[PDB]
């Protein structure tokens, strides 16, 4: 998926 | 499931202080956010679990260091030349996203205590005692750090009661008061007990409060 | 000033809410994800949401559909809103955007949900210093307000007539059990200051209504 800190 | 943090830290100005977060690792980069007492959150960099690639904040660009060990799955934050500002409590953080929703997972939190300070215990003193109330209390004052909890009774007593939130004092100790409000029909007979309990230098007191 | 938020917002239950997210001018809250997290005291902040627009919008797994997201081009602010207001979701509010290659925080919004409480005048108790605190040479006036609403008050000290503050340390109004306010103030002196000194007065104000209670040696 994404990173969610990034 | 979850992130799981290493324990409370108290340091003096200058030393370093080194605390771990703890997968129940990820793919994905595990950030730390601190929260200074009564403030905002504050990012201060993420590391990436794969590479160990780290991306500090601009402002610890310098006296923070950011690791992991893949092998026990822990997260390590670093943090050198401690100021008294840095007195927070500092969360690790991850998570992932999808189009639909997000995911983010925190740690229970590290509370870091920086000051010049020694760790001492409290002096606790009773606060002696309408439509038939009286207000008794204790003073739990002098202590540091910070966590001490306020019970009436070893906890039997809930109703009526309020412990309040610590002061910092210009001294740098703190000090709370925690209250109860009786009938006074009752103060010669019932016996009220406060149970003060400071874990950081493992200090329990047991006050009563008795009418002069 | 990257973000700002209000202070403070206070509402009734089953109304909605909308919390502001000013950018700064210049940062155009059409190009930036503003994150949505909730905070209730004594545990980590938890994420709501994050929104962009309304072709661009993640939830948060298992956040109710009465948080959403919004944002105004003119006011250059993104907006969360709070549809339900439960008393459950009395917390703190922060945003957040990834700008200038780092994670920027807002201050912060305390919303306040208010669970019908009628206008309640302070309770204030000024306890003199204990005999055993007197014992080990030291003296703390405790001056205690209980059972106000709403949890506004403005506490004052005075050694005689002189109005005091130093030595003084006053606890923000926080909530009891039964949903009223109650605030502590305590003014530290020595126990020769103490007996120096004829009477010490802390003085409470509440609703435009003043109430002072008095401790002699």
């Amino acid at each position: 998926f994404e990173d969610f800190w990034k | 499931v979850q992130l799981v943090q290493s324990g409370a830290e108290v340091k003096k100005p200058g030393s370093s202080v080194k605390v771990s977060c703890k997968a129940s690792l990820s793919s994905y980069a595990i950030s730390w956010v601190r929260q200074a007492p009564g403030q905002g959150p504050e990012w201060m960099g993420w590391i990436n679990p794969n590479s160990g690639g780290t991306n500090y904040a601009q402002k610890f660009q310098g006296r923070v260091t950011m690791t992991r060990d893949t092998s026990i799955s822990t997260a390590y934050m670093e943090l050198s030349r401690l100021r008294p500002d840095d007195t927070a409590v500092y969360y690790c953080a991850s998570g992932y996203c999808s189009s639909t929703s997000c995911y983010d997972y925190w740690g229970q939190g590290t509370l870091v205590t920086v000051s010049s300070a020694s760790t001492k215990g409290p002096s606790v003193f009773p606060l002696a005692p309408s439509g038939g109330t009286a207000a008794l209390g204790c003073l739990v004052k002098d202590y540091f750090p910070e966590p001490v909890t306020v019970s009436w009774n070893s906890g039997a007593l809930t109703s009526g009661v309020h412990t309040f939130p610590a002061v910092l004092q210009s001294s740098g100790l703190y000090s709370l008061s925690s209250v109860v409000t009786v009938p006074s029909s009752s103060l010669g007979t019932q016996t009220y007990i406060c149970n003060v309990n400071h874990k950081p230098s493992n200090t329990k007191v047991d006050k009563k409060v008795e009418p002069p | 000033a990257v973000l700002t938020q209000p202070s403070s917002l206070s509402a009734s239950p089953g109304a909605s809410v909308s919390l502001t997210c000013t950018l700064r001018s210049g940062i155009n809250v059409g190009a930036y994800r503003i994150y949505w997290y909730q905070q209730k005291p004594g545990s980590p902040p938890q994420f709501l949401l994050r929104y962009k627009s309304d072709s661009d919008k993640q939830q948060g797994s298992g956040v109710p559909s009465r948080f959403s997201g919004s944002r105004d081009a003119s006011a250059n602010a993104g907006i969360l809103l709070i549809s339900g207001l439960r008393s459950e979701d009395e917390a703190d509010y922060y945003c957040a955007i990834w700008h200038s290659s780092a994670w920027v925080f807002g201050g912060g919004t305390q919303l306040t949900v208010l669970g019908g409480q009628p206008k309640a005048a302070p309770s204030v108790t000024l306890f003199p210093p204990s005999s055993e605190e007197l014992q080990a040479n030291k003296a703390t006036l405790v001056c205690l307000i209980s059972d106000f609403y709403p949890g506004a008050v403005t506490v004052a000290w005075k050694a005689d007539s002189s109005p005091v503050k130093a030595g003084v340390e006053t606890t923000t109004p926080s909530k009891q059990s039964n949903n009223k306010y109650a605030a502590s103030s305590y003014l530290s002196l020595t126990p020769e200051q103490w007996k120096s000194h004829r009477s010490y007065s802390c003085q409470v104000t509440h609703e435009g209504s003043t109430v002072e209670k008095t401790v002699a040696p």
